[PDB]
């Protein structure tokens, strides 16, 4: 998509994730598992329901079609009438199905965008202590126990606390 | 072999597809219907107030009080009313009504009708208003006439200058219906109404006209070859109306109360009563549906979803799905 | 330890929110509003040329002269006009005025009326022209009559019948009004106009019309049960208009040249004069503003920022600002 | 937002910087101080001042009430005069309105977009030579006087000429 | 030192500019237009059948059928109908058309008339069908008139009561014309026909009416200061239509069947026939667009583009191209 | 644009690549040339080119004028019409008019993502067995023949590949 990452350099999703739109997959020593990204996940349902809601109620001053009668001398007007009516449930149309199609896709690449921010946001705090796969996945240059990695996933990962061992293992390679 | 994290994405067996300008039919993991294409087939009470339906009476037949539509003698408050494409029971005896459309406009801005005794039909004493009767009308099988109008006809070879008056001493408008007759020849004429040549004046604070009756020969229409032609006012509530008139008056006795008005509409649909309650009906069926749209209809009544011709409105919610 | 260099953004004291599809209440750096408010809830002059305020008088008894329109006799040019929505002086005498709509559309496309003298009411040796007064039309507390337009009655019991004819020799369309009397009864008919059948004909190149008194017995509005009928033409410059009638005739007076024909508009207001001047006019008040949207009401005249019925339209142009 | 950069991997913006909307500060031996990119600040007011305009413009052939009247008589063609009026009051206010909210936010992305570019110009230009702090910084393997600091910010960072001495500065770490 | 990869992007010599919302002028790689702004000029057949072009005709001169319009005396099936904006031939004599744009409208649904003769001019055995001619409908030099109707005057001192009936036997609808004389004054009033005082009267199962001449002293219109008025109906398949009048009758001879209906329409333009052909016309030249808009025109008749009033539609395809 | 490539990172296009709009200039010793990615290439092709269609397709239920005559004392409503009339052609103008700007710079930006996401697909392929030259190209830390090139195009590069022949190329130096 526009941004290059739903469907792109992280090819594919994960039916094993379950509880969120993004998120993340650990694999260390002690064991593996999926686990939703509580915060870019909210904030995505956040703007997803007020768009939806935004959508609905900007369309509640529309249009409301009139029975109107009108004999066989007044066969000009009726039609005027006619071509009014439809006028409008044809401008009314247009802009929904229009509507829909242009968020349709905005939907699609905001989704896009909060997974390259998420990934960016684990890439900028790991920096030279994990090597990027292209996959979606950084290699630790160290050993990142779970405690480590909920320490990435909320945003709190201290990058001198394993700088030195991290340096170490890239050394040595 | 080292540690790893791993930034993805939701998946799950979801076939819901989705458009957008680019890109037809995306499978996505979620989204959301915005159109009701759905409805009960029937017509509804609206928010506890029942429906007017006119069955094979117009709203001429109705408001004349065409023989064959005794079964709205006295309508109830009403939320809308219904009237079929080509009612059978119209204007039994053939003629015009006038101004019908600015009637049936003024109907639709209307709630309650009570209907009123405005001049008792044994009141006219110098002039027949019994043989004032058609087999154009039948009632059952026994030839009739419109119920709230009466066809006044010559006595003992007689018909003196009519004088009538009514002055509306009630809190509400008044709806007066009258009528004049258009016979087929200068004989039909003097046999009916004494007088050869004649009018027909009506008088109001606002209202002044005169009518005088246009004789041709026409084809028969239910066996009639002569003509009646309608007309409406609305009696101010302190304004009174003045009739006077030699012959070919065809008039008033019973007149409409509005006793409520409010927003209506008269709906073109061929189906009836279903006997239930909503706060959407339209004329293929009635909606209850959370949708903010629905293609069912345009001409609607009530809460409702916004019309639209779409066969599909679907907004993607979630993200794009996976095989 | 090492030197560094940092790349940002802008941030400020604003307060300005924005609003959009994902979010609202967004506080950003700069924002412009597009919106238009405020009016000075004043009526007003329009790019130097005065609007024409009929105060309590309608545009019927403008133009037929209702003796309480005085203020009107000979009116400049305007810009637009303005009138109230129910105005008191009307029709002093009761009655109609045709095609009274397709008049004031007339008007509204129109600036400058000159009056001038058609027929002058001194020409009329053989009838009345000093009775035709009513205490409907009352001027200073005595009885009067429409100004622009002469009550013809008949002198010496005797109304012979008349043939007036007027040739537009200017290079204006002109517009003429005249009348009709409806009377109560045979009665006043013949005590105004001796003769008992009467007839109004009025010929023009494309006009050709005529009328018959139709005598019924109405209602009393404002003491009188008779009632008056209006008509207006436009005379084409080369062209004439011939009047004959033997009775019941409202004779044209004075017409009116259209002078100036541009964009103007009649504006229903129930307020007055202001003596200021602005670019843009409304019903509620004139708009002096830079925006390109206003919400003030939607009938305007003048160069206008574009009505819409939003209570907020601000763009975001700043970015957005951290707390 | 869309682009990860206004309050994202930049967290915050700079009461420090008025003379525009993106820029740099710096901090060397010579002394700190704000300063704004005025190429990308100046084509970023070309850009929302042109679609200000744009959307004024596009709104010059909206639609205009005109009063007319109509009898007791006329109360057909009466309410169709007011539908129709109605009508294109309801569309084109639906029009003004989502128009503003729709470029609102594609002007908040179109801000967080140059600022990502302004990073990221910086940062295809030092390469090596400076390290990623992550926030919107770099902190250099090298001297950068006030010149050289004017020279990444106008696009002229002679890269090789500071290769070395960052290389050998990067090597003792 | 080292083998090297670039990412780039496409540029060429396309000075294709393209707009957007934030920049004006931009150069692009490729574009594709969407707005057609060219048509070939002329009137042309709308898919193989061609248009009726009235020249000079005006549709009351074509369907009256005033002599000066004898090109269209019988005119085949038609796709649209072209008429000038003041087309010189129209009613020779003057006077009116009654519901004239109702007709016209009617005109507009229609593709084929094929005209009959409903009442010979020969079976007129107790009247003058001969001598109603005027110099105001000049045909080879000499006073002549309206050839599908005729003007009936008295025969012997005499206009018996006329009571002439025709039933539409055919299975289409027929177009019926007919029309009552204005005389100047009374004297050519019994001059023409014998009777002072006349009427006419006409009885379809929908219409009933009956029209009297008003006479008035009008301005000469082509030579003639009397008017005649013209009225219409729709005559169904198994109706028939009654006259009766003792004067001032324009009797209809020829009516028109209404063989197809059909999507049509009257385009006011100036310019006539090209011999080409189109799928799509306008009142300044067809189109031959593959185009999804254009900005000719508003009114088109056919398969078209989807008018809009740009000066340029232009969509980006291709991307920025580079300098 | 809102991606940074066309016209940003990447200043300027090649008159000399002409088969496609996004691709490669590769210079080894085998000699250098121009080739151009077809699958990203025909993918905008699709996109693209069904944009126009959905944009075509959306305005076919446009309003149509129709001709209709009045009297002299008919100017209300003839006046009612000829607005109703201006009303959907200035509707329908608008609609045209700016579905065509947003499209037109959603498809600008549009290529600059292609762009912009194919060089990231090469990027996070080669990482450290080549260096980032900051304008679009990447300097290779060895040998790459047209086998290695084509490769890199069809993403199928092999990193531990070339992982130590590229390791001794960056470290002598
Ligand atoms: C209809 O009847 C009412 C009720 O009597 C009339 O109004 C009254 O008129 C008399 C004399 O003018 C007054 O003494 C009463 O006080 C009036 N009643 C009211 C309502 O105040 C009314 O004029 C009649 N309407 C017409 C047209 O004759
Ligand atoms: C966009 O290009 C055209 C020149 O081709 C300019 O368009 C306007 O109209 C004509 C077209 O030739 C010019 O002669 C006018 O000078 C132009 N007026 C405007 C809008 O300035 C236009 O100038 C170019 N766009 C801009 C912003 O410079
Ligand atoms: C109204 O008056 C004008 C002015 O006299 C008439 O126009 C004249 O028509 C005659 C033909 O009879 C010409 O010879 C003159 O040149 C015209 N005069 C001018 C100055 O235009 C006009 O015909 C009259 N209209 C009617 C029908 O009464
Ligand atoms: C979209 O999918 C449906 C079937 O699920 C079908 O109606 C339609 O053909 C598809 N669209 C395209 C572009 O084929
Ligand atoms: C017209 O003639 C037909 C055929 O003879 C007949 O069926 C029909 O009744 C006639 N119409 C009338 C009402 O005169
Ligand atoms: C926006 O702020 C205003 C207070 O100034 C208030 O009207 C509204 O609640 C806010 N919008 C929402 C619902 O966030
Ligand atoms: C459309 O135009 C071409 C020439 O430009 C020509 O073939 C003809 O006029 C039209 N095409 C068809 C369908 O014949």
């Amino acid at each position: 998509g526009l941004f290059g990452a739903i469907a792109g350099f992280i090819e594919g999703g994960w039916q094993g994730m379950v509880d969120g739109w993004y998120g993340y997959h650990h694999s260390n020593e002690q064991g593996s598992g999926y686990a939703a990204d509580k915060e870019s996940t909210q904030k995505a349902i956040d703007g997803v329901t007020n768009k939806v809601n935004s959508i609905i109620d900007k369309m509640n001053t529309q249009f409301e079609a009139v029975g109107r009668e009108f004999n066989n001398l007044e066969r000009r007007i009726e039609n005027l009438n006619k071509q009014m009516e439809d006028g409008f449930l044809d401008v009314w149309t247009y802009n929904a199905e229009l509507l829909v199609l242009m968020e349709n896709e905005r939907t699609l690449d905001f989704h896009d965008s909060n997974v390259k921010n998420l990934y960016d946001k684990v890439r900028l705090q790991l920096r030279d202590n994990a090597k990027e796969l292209g996959n979606g996945c950084f290699e630790f240059y160290h050993k990142c126990d779970n405690e480590c990695m909920e320490s990435v996933k909320n945003g709190t990962y201290d990058y001198p606390q394993y700088s030195e061992e991290a340096r170490l293992n890239r050394e040595e390679i | 072999p080292g540690d790893q994290i791993c930034i993805g994405y939701h998946a799950n067996n979801s076939t819901e597809q989705v458009d957008t300008i680019m890109e037809k039919n995306v499978t996505v993991t979620h989204a959301q219907d915005i159109l009701e294409k759905t409805h009960n087939g029937k017509l509804c009470d609206l928010n506890g107030v029942k429906p007017l339906i006119l069955r094979d009476c117009s709203v001429a037949g109705w408001l004349l009080g065409n023989p064959m539509c005794d079964e709205f003698i006295n309508v109830p408050e009403w939320s809308y009313i219904v009237e079929k494409a080509s009612p059978a029971n119209d204007l039994c005896y053939p003629g015009d009504f006038n101004d019908y459309e600015e009637l049936k406009h003024l109907l639709s801005r209307t709630n309650h009708f009570e209907k009123i005794q405005i001049i008792p039909k044994s009141s006219w004493s110098n002039h027949d208003a019994s043989s004032g009767v058609s087999s154009a009308c039948p009632y059952h099988g026994r030839s009739s006439f419109f119920r709230n109008v009466v066809w006044l006809i010559k006595k003992n070879s007689a018909y003196p200058t009519i004088k009538r008056s009514y002055n509306n001493t009630n809190q509400e408008d008044l709806l007066v219906l009258w009528g004049i007759h258009h016979p087929n020849d200068a004989a039909e004429q003097t046999k009916l109404y004494q007088n050869p040549t004649t009018y027909i004046s009506v008088g109001t604070s606002t209202l002044n006209q005169r009518l005088v009756p246009e004789i041709a020969t026409r084809p028969k229409v239910n066996g009639q070859s002569g003509r009646m032609e309608f007309f409406w006012t609305i009696l101010k509530p302190n304004d009174a109306i003045n009739f006077e008139s030699n012959g070919n008056f065809i008039a008033p006795e019973y007149a409409y109360k509005i006793v409520k008005k409010g927003d209506s509409a008269i709906m073109k649909s061929e189906l009836e009563y279903g006997n239930c309650n909503t706060k959407c009906q339209t004329p293929m069926g009635a909606i209850n549906s959370s949708m903010p749209f629905h293609n069912i209809h345009p001409l609607t009544i009530g809460e409702c979803p916004k019309y639209v011709k779409s066969n599909r409105l679907v907004l993607a919610t979630g993200l794009r799905n996976t095989p």
